[PDB]
């Protein structure tokens, strides 16, 4: 095992033998920034794809033109840290170079011709962590990716829209990337329509005018040509049989000389395989049977040029012998089989009154722009830029892929542009399907959805401002001079980055980290939405969506979402699925061969999983044989059920992927129901690290997958061995293989000690390890405030009891003890942030000095020279941290206070107190702070002296830093002598400046003297260098808000313990308030004296279903037996063997256990200092499915030698005696919460006001009052109490003179009422008048 | 207003009445010039379009905005939806002397009782305090009475349990959906910030000891004080209007150990035998003779 | 200045370059702003827009009232222990 | 649903029982998170008529 494992374990009852070691986590956004970022080629992406989009930008003349040369960035100009102190952002220099190329218009294209081809910079750019998030002005910060609706196509049909009908009317959407979305619509009235973008309806074939079509070459498509001949008196045709099919015949269908069909009679299969077999296609029939038939075109006589039937017309008798008579037998028409081939189109058509494509571009022009202005090229180029144009446009390519595959097409790609042919296929297609065949999709199959991360939305904001700048562009291209307008003299890149702060700083997405737990964060970026721009809405989308599709497994976890309106909304990512690079989905599968199952996987995608049949991972393989059972549980076609074995095309890996990680984290889950479950895993994230790294004991064994690409801690990047060891910091040396040859290869880590989350809670780390010992690559330095040696630690294993009390745990109620507290394992820390402004005035600029009048010292005794506090103190409410002041003018005073001052002789100043001061109600202590001020402005004393002492901490550490690493490179310049001889005591005890002056030689020698000098020089430089970076930044001043003249800040300390009221809860929606903690001597406990840690109320697991918190509370109370038994052997102090086999047997108990180890491979120190971990007992890891099971929880309870029940009789504490009967016991892992009545409970004498009514304030920030609501108003309705509603009503809210006065009346003692009346009445009186309106009142 | 940034903040309204001006002045400014009255017509249109745009930005047409890019609210949306004066500042209202807390269970309490962490009722009765030291003199006036609070005197909490007695107080929880879901008590002081109370009215709350929490208000005029303890005193509330329904059913483990107490085995012992009362019933189970739960012989009155 | 600098200018090289000095820079960009619309949602969810937040600390408070009047009241039973002649001249002297 | 379950919570679920389970839980939680919208509205209009 790992080292790390090598000194602690979790033991496992894994038995399936898993396929996968689980992949890199936190890949995905990382991947998404890097492509936005890395240079393609060609396959361009995000970045390139925005230019390349773009460039190259010609004159609004047609004269000049501008083109891409190259992009880079610099590297960002600070580091992380001093962005996070000084509340900045970083971000990397973006250059981009470019080349001004204009062509002679002189010549043809006589590019001799202006050419800048300079480079630019425009625009710093956010950059990314290692683990992904931005941090903004000193706030990290998460922009959130998004799902939501692809581009391609997308068919649909309501059922009864108009019920009285009961009819569905088919419809289809079309929707680009960017452009105009498309909506195609029937009627119950058998007649397409259209819409752009919910514009109004149109007859769709007015379009096709439009499109430059005939009617002719409209049916040519639509409809196939019935013809009629008429021989010399009588009607023949043509006939395909099945066109006569599930048909019935008019006239005596007979044939040449022979009857298939006589009248009124169904044209049978027998006779369409008749005139088929016989082989008759032309057929006398009368002459009438055309006598209602449309005329399939246009036909005249050839010496007028005059219709006598115009193409879609109903024919005629009278029009059958004039027709004759112009001349015709060939009788084109057109083709209804209603049933199968028919009337949908000719019935749009001849409601479609636009004669020609002109009047279509004359209506178009005049819906969408109503009036009369009409003129040609405006509706040209308009229609053209609508679907026909780049600019206004685009498909996303991805979606021309969907629609080419709606279409049945073979090419993924085209344009982003449309084509006729597509058109047309699609309005056939929308007919064909509306004819009955076909069907519509569910938009909740997950082929219909598609992603989208950050590269994606980050490439439009970014091309929008392209376009911003574009507009500009054109206009200052056309106008200006050519020769000597420099690329630059035409950009403005502000409103580039105004997109770039906007979205970063400006969405609903773009929001801050939620910190509290390695959870919460991880999870916080393994989400997904779909809100905001082509995004959904609360009010407007439903259940549907809300509700799942079978195509989520897999690929999402259904088990994870938050409760209330949001609750089918958001949801995270399961496991082991990706994106298709398009930006759907896939998860891998194992395919299944001949019974045996292949080992090799594909990723599918929604769609094809269909298509397949799929097996499980409970399945029972027959030992690399085939699925045992003959009837396997598989799946295909939206649905599963039981197939034969060899059948079979997949497999899914695991009964997990199915699955997401805090609903993964929960072992027993099989045994627990689903609501509680999801609550459970929703306050799992709610964590807070505790003062120490405590475990849980029952395991899954992802958790040490977990606790390492949170990026919370180091690890070894390389292996090697521990130099140096502090309580902020560490070093290393790198073993030599790792080791490269110019580099000296060690590393330093300085650590992350007490700090703030945005939730505002204590940061720190430290080491889990010694020194002077050897270190394997990629593990663990440090663990973190809920991290233990590379797994995670946020609560607290302990104890549990199951039991009423009287009336202690009454409703979900929960108790304790009180040497819990003494162990302070619940006690947690806290922190708060102080600061404040120096500015200038109208008066003149403010200060701060001690200097403050009418004080007590007592304040003062804390403050400094510049009136500021020491560190190392305490404080409280209404103390002074800075005596700030700020230039006052003058008032004056009424003559009872001139009184006043006229005796005592009371003198003043014409300055004001601005000083800050403790909010009422807290109190800390005093540990670190800082000041900013202006490059500008005097650095006030103390400023200086931090400032030196920054001078003091950094330079030190950098000189600590080159006095181990440029120390250690000179063992070159000692080493390298030793060859040809070496001056041996000669060398050393005379000084080593002076070993250059010793012995010498000729050619080979002088090469390394130089050597050295080389060295000597470049190893001061680069000091030089450092130095001069360091104390300039150091020294660096501070771009202050304009009036700003330096700022102080500060922060304080705070602890806080627990009370009751403090909520508390673990892992199955369990949770609980405490209202009260027992001494312990009334604490009931057991016939060893050793008492209980929780009580608790039973009752509610049978109708809550929390079933496997007894299944841990048995395997816990098991592994404590085992840590006390090897607690035993070490006072006793046993021996090696004996450990050797208890504990061999001990992990060597389970049934079919998948895990393997040999313990003779370790040293004795190293069982010495595992069972040294283990003393307090058996970690354990549950897989939830694959998990353990009674019988070996009961086989090792009896190794533990314990009661199978566990159920034991207890003793009270007040009594002595016995309860009635026995009692369950165990260990459990428990929890406590954010929710704590500190951060909760307010109440409001009287304070603050509102401004306008004057009524009070709502928040315990603020002091502010608390609302009543109308509902609370009708309880007194039914009560009556009149006087207090006037109360409340008046002089709590509105009236000030009453308010006023009964102060005075309490104070006097006076519980006498006053009313007015309110203050928002006559507001809304002038409102009314303001509206024109006497409003007024008759008085009495 | 400005802002303590130096920084300034309006209203919308401000830039209606500022548009107006200046069209209006373009009007009269242009009235002086003889102009084709299409300009004439074009600026009337301005004008009212600007007086519809008083009274309802977006009633006739497209609404107008500033970079916002959101409307300006209408005249009309100070009194609308709930945001008016009616839903919002008038028949709700925002109090002073009230506060709230994180709640929790007296077992021990009686009816008229409830747990109350005291620093609430401190400041929130104040200037009784206050006119009570004057009275005293120990603070003459007022600002010593305040220091003195500061000063954490013992007579300020005997002088603060002297003014609490038979004060009654109100009881809110929300969303109230009945009358009783209210109620008015009896203060009781403790040494604690989490609230006691008697359990079973969660049954008339539907409240549950799971994250619920609470607001509390006060009778300060004699009226009020006397209403709450003559109409909404629990004594005077036990059943429903809606119907003759003791709603104070004992909720859920009250129930069950006095199920498992009158309880007629026949298993436990003591089988058979006779008393006078069942003061020797305790006394005879109690020395541990007897079941609880076992039917024998006893007399009753 | 920024295509020269490449970057943003200080108020130092570029109160030299426009040739003035940073006085009336700062004094500018005391100017620099516009008002930002009470009725905003601070309240992301649409539940505290920013008019609400503020107190209008302009009008007094009822405990100083009474402090003032405790004041005046003290004086007028101070006053009420002196001579005729003092007390008249005191009080018209000052316009109590 | 077609095929019930038979399981319990003392035995232990299947992957596809839970999977299952998921959704009128899913449901009937949606309808528990709304239909106190409908509630106050009525209760509201019955106050504002009497
Ligand atoms: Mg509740």
């Amino acid at each position: 095992y790992s080292y790390t494992e090598k000194k602690r374990i979790r033991k496992d009852f894994g038995k399936r033998p898993q396929v996968l070691d689980v992949p890199y986590l936190l890949s995905i956004q990382l991947d998404s920034f890097q492509k936005f970022i890395e240079q393609d080629p060609e396959g361009q992406y995000g970045l390139e794809a925005a230019f390349r989009s773009v460039f190259p930008i010609q004159s609004y003349s047609g004269n000049s033109e501008l083109q891409y040369v190259s992009y880079r960035l610099g590297e960002p100009v600070f580091d992380v840290q001093e962005c996070q102190i000084r509340g900045v952002t970083y971000s990397a220099p973006l250059r981009v170079k470019l080349r001004l190329v204009i062509y002679e218009r002189e010549a043809p294209e006589g590019t001799v011709k202006d050419i800048k081809e300079q480079e630019v910079y425009m625009g710093e750019i956010p950059l990314m962590t290692d683990n992904g998030t931005f941090v903004i002005n000193g706030t990290e910060r998460v922009i959130v990716s998004q799902l939501h609706r692809s581009p391609g196509v997308f068919f649909d049909s309501d059922k009864g829209k108009t019920h009285s009908s009961g009819k569905v009317l088919y419809n289809a959407r079309i929707i680009p990337y960017r452009g105009s979305w498309l909506d195609f619509e029937f009627d119950p009235k058998d007649n397409l329509f259209v819409r752009i973008d919910r514009r109004r309806k149109l007859p769709a074939t007015i379009i096709l005018r439009a499109l430059n079509y005939t009617t002719e070459q409209i049916l040519d498509l639509f409809f196939e040509k019935v013809i009629f001949e008429i021989r010399d008196n009588k009607l023949q045709m043509e006939l395909v049989p099945e066109r006569l099919r599930g048909e019935t015949a008019s006239f005596d269908i007979e044939a040449n000389g022979k009857v298939y069909v006589e009248k009124g009679r169904r044209i049978t299969a027998r006779h369409i395989r008749q005139l088929e077999k016989d082989d008759v296609k032309l057929i006398e029939v009368p002459v009438e049977y055309i006598a209602g038939k449309v005329v399939a075109k246009d036909y005249i006589d050839e010496s007028t040029g005059e219709l006598i039937c115009a193409a879609n017309m109903e024919l005629s008798l009278d029009l059958l012998a004039k027709l004759s008579q112009s001349g015709h037998k060939r009788i084109e028409t057109l083709f209804t089989n209603d049933l199968d081939h028919g009337p949908y189109i000719s019935e749009t058509l001849r409601v479609d009154p636009t004669n020609d494509r002109l009047s279509a571009l004359v209506e178009i022009y005049r819906m969408m722009r109503p009036g009369e202005p009409p003129t040609r090229e405006a509706a040209e180029s308009l229609f053209e830029n609508l679907f026909f144009s780049e600019d206004r446009y685009d498909l996303s390519a991805v979606g021309r892929m969907k629609f080419n595959r709606s279409l049945l097409r073979e090419e993924i790609e085209g344009s982003g542009i449309l084509s006729k042919d597509d058109i047309i296929d699609v309005m056939k297609k929308l007919i064909d399907i509306r004819n009955g065949k076909g069907e519509v999709d569910d938009i909740d199959h997950l082929g219909n959805r598609r992603i989208r991360s950050v590269g994606e939305m980050a490439e439009n904001q970014f091309r929008v401002g392209l376009v911003r700048v574009e507009r500009a562009v054109k206009e200052r291209l056309s106008l200006g001079d050519l020769d000597t307008l420099m690329p630059q003299d035409m950009i403005n890149a502000k409103p580039i980055s105004a997109a770039v702060k906007e979205f970063f700083g400006s969405s609903q997405l773009s929001q801050f980290m939620d910190q509290n737990n390695p959870l919460s964060e991880i999870t916080h970026k393994r989400r997904i939405s779909a809100l905001g721009p082509g995004g959904l809405t609360r009010e407007r989308a439903g259940f549907e969506v809300r509700d799942v599709h079978p195509t989520h497994y897999g690929r999402v976890c259904p088990i994870e979402t938050p409760e209330g309106p949001n609750i089918g909304l958001i949801n995270s990512l399961s496991v082991y699925a990706q994106t298709n690079e398009y930006g759907f989905l896939e998860t891998p599968y194992r395919k299944v061969t001949d019974g045996v199952v292949t080992d090799e996987i594909h990723y599918l995608s929604a769609i094809e999983e269909g298509n397949y049949v799929i097996a499980q991972a409970n399945s029972n393989l027959d030992e690399e044989g085939h699925f045992v059972e003959d009837l396997v549980t598989c799946r295909s076609k939206g649905e599963s059920s039981l197939f034969s074995r060899d059948q079979v095309d997949y497999m899914d890996v695991s009964t997990q992927q199915v699955v997401s990680v805090g609903a993964s984290l929960i072992p027993f889950l099989e045994h627990d129901d689903a609501n509680r479950a999801l609550m459970g895993a929703n306050m799992q994230r709610q964590a807070v690290p505790t003062l120490r790294a405590d475990k849980p004991l029952v395991g899954t064994g992802m958790e040490r997958a977990v606790a390492v690409d949170s990026g919370v801690t180091a690890v070894a990047k390389r292996g090697g061995v521990v130099q140096y060891v502090d309580a902020s910091r560490i070093v290393i040396k790198v073993n030599e293989d790792e080791m490269y040859p110019g580099e000296a290869g060690i590393d330093i880590y300085n650590l992350t000690k007490y700090t703030r989350s945005n939730q505002n809670t204590c940061i720190n780390q430290m080491p889990c390890v010694s020194l002077g010992e050897p270190v394997e690559r990629g593990d663990v330095l440090a663990d973190g405030p809920s991290t233990d040696l590379g797994e995670l630690a946020l609560g607290q294993n302990m104890r549990v009891a199951f039991m009423p009390w009287n009336g202690y745990n009454f409703e979900d109620s929960i108790l304790v003890s009180e040497r819990v507290v003494q162990e302070d394992r619940f006690t947690t820390i806290h922190i708060q942030e102080l600061a404040c402004v120096s500015r200038d005035t109208k008066l003149g600029p403010e200060e701060i000095t001690a200097d403050i009048p009418n004080v007590g010292e007592a304040a003062l005794s804390k403050l400094d020279e510049s009136g500021i506090v020491y560190i190392g103190a305490e404080v409280t409410g209404g103390d002074i941290l800075v005596g700030k002041v700020t230039p006052k003018g003058e008032t004056q005073l009424t003559p009872e206070e001139k009184l006043l001052r006229a005796i005592f002789g009371e003198k003043a100043s014409d300055v004001k107190d601005s000083s800050l001061r403790v909010p009422n109600g807290v109190s800390g202590t005093v540990i670190d702070v800082q000041v900013f001020t202006r490059d500008g402005v005097e650095k006030d004393k103390r400023a200086l002296e931090i400032e030196e002492m920054q001078l003091k901490q950094a330079k030190k550490d950098l000189s600590e830093e080159l006095q181990i690493l440029e120390a250690g490179l000179f063992s070159r310049i000692r080493a390298v002598l030793v060859a040809g001889g070496v001056e041996a005591e000669k060398l050393d005890k005379l000084p080593r400046d002076r070993w250059l002056e010793l012995g010498l030689t000729d050619e080979e020698k002088q090469n390394q003297l130089e050597q050295l000098a080389e060295q000597y020089d470049e190893l001061k430089h680069e000091f030089e260098k450092k130095l001069e970076a360091k104390r300039r930044k150091i020294t660096q001043g501070d771009d202050l808000a304009p009036g700003v003249l330096k700022i102080v800040k500060v922060y304080l300390a705070v602890k806080r313990r627990i009370q009751p009221g403090d909520k508390m809860a673990g892992r199955h929606g369990n949770k609980g308030v405490i209202s009260k903690i027992n001494p312990i001597e009334d604490m009931p406990y057991d016939e060893n004296g050793t008492p209980v840690d929780i009580v608790l109320n039973p009752l509610g697991v049978p109708s809550r279903m929390n079933i496997g918190q007894i299944l841990e509370t048995h395997l816990g109370m098991a592994a404590k037996g085992i840590g006390d038994k090897i607690n035993a052997m070490l006072k006793q102090q046993q021996e090696v063997a004996k450990l050797r086999e208890f504990i061999q047997r001990a992990y060597d108990l389970g049934a079919d256990v998948r895990q393997k180890v040999d313990l003779s491979t370790f040293s004795d120190e190293e069982v010495m200092r595992l069972a040294e971990n283990l003393r307090k007992g058996m970690p354990i890891a549950t897989p939830v499915f694959d998990g353990a099971k009674e019988a070996e929880i009961k086989e090792l309870l009896k190794l533990g030698d314990l009661p199978t029940s566990g159920q034991i009789r207890l003793y009270d504490g007040r009594t002595g005696e016995q309860f009635e009967r026995p009692v369950t016991v165990g260990y459990m892992y428990m929890l406590k919460l954010n929710h704590l009545v500190d951060d909760k409970m307010h109440a409001r004498s009287t304070g603050s006001y509102s401004l306008v009514t004057q009524q009070p304030l709502g928040g315990k920030a603020q002091f502010g009052g608390q609302r009543f609501g109308e509902m609370e108003v009708w309880a007194l309705e039914a009560y009556g109490a009149a006087y207090t509603l006037q109360e409340m009503l008046t002089v709590k809210s509105d009236d000030v003179n009453g308010r006023t006065k009964m102060y005075k009346n309490i104070v006097d003692g006076n519980h006498q009422m006053e009313p007015g009346m309110p203050e928002s009445f006559n507001v809304l009186l002038k409102e009314i008048r303001s509206l024109g309106i006497n409003i007024e009142l008759e008085d009495e | 207003v400005p802002l303590d940034g130096g920084r300034f903040a309006t209203s919308d309204l401000n830039d209606l009445y500022r548009r107006v001006i200046n069209r209006n002045n373009r009007l009269k400014r242009l009235l002086d010039l003889a102009a084709p009255d299409i300009i004439v017509r074009n600026e009337k249109r301005m004008l009212q379009e600007a007086v519809d745009a008083l009274l309802d930005n977006g009633r006739r047409g497209r609404a107008i905005t500033g970079s916002n890019k959101r409307p300006l609210k209408s005249l009309a949306d100070m009194i609308k939806g709930k945001q008016g004066r009616f839903r919002q500042n008038l028949l709700g209202k925002r109090v002073d002397y009230s506060g709230r807390s994180v709640i929790t269970v007296g077992p021990y309490l009686r009816l008229h009782q409830c747990g109350l962490p005291k620093k609430m009722a401190l400041e929130l009765f104040k200037p009784f305090i206050y006119g009570k030291l004057e009275l005293r003199g120990l603070a003459t006036t007022i600002k010593a009475a305040k220091k003195m609070v500061e000063r954490e005197e013992a007579v300020v909490w005997d002088i603060l349990d002297e003014v609490i007695r038979e004060h009654p107080v109100l009881l809110n929880r929300a969303p109230t959906l009945h009358r009783l879901g209210i109620q008015a008590f009896e203060p009781v002081l403790i040494e604690g910030k989490a609230i006691q109370l008697h359990p079973l009215v969660c049954a008339a709350y539907n409240a549950d000891f799971d994250g619920d929490q609470m607001a509390v208000h006060v009778p300060l005029t004699l009226e009020a004080q006397l209403e709450a303890r003559a109409l909404m005193m629990s004594t005077n509330n036990i059943l429903s209007p809606a119907n003759g329904e003791p709603i104070i059913v004992p909720s859920q483990d009250v129930v069950l150990g006095l199920y498992y107490m009158t309880r007629d085995c026949v298993n436990a012992k003591g089988e058979g035998m006779v008393l006078t009362g069942p003061k020797e019933a305790e006394r005879l189970y109690r020395s541990g003779l007897a079941s609880l739960h076992a039917r024998v012989k006893v007399r009753i009155t | 200045m920024l295509q020269e600098m490449g970057r943003e200018p200080t108020p130092e090289e570029l109160a030299e370059r426009m040739l003035m000095p940073e006085d009336k820079i700062r004094k500018v960009l005391k100017i620099a702003k516009e008002p930002i619309s009470m009725e905003t949602p601070i309240g992301d969810d649409e539940d505290s827009h920013l008019g609400d937040f503020i107190e209008d600390t302009t009008l007094e408070l009822p405990l100083d009232s009474a402090t003032t009047e405790s004041l005046r009241a003290a004086t007028h039973d101070v006053l009420a222990g002196l001579t005729a002649r003092e007390a008249k001249v005191l009080r018209m002297r000052f316009g109590i | 649903i077609e095929t019930p379950i038979t399981a319990n919570f003392r035995e232990g679920l299947n992957v596809l029982q839970y999977f299952i389970s998921t959704h009128g839980a899913r449901k009937g939680l949606a309808d528990t998170a709304l239909k106190t919208a409908n509630s106050g509205y009525l209760t509201r209009r019955l106050v504002d008529v009497a």
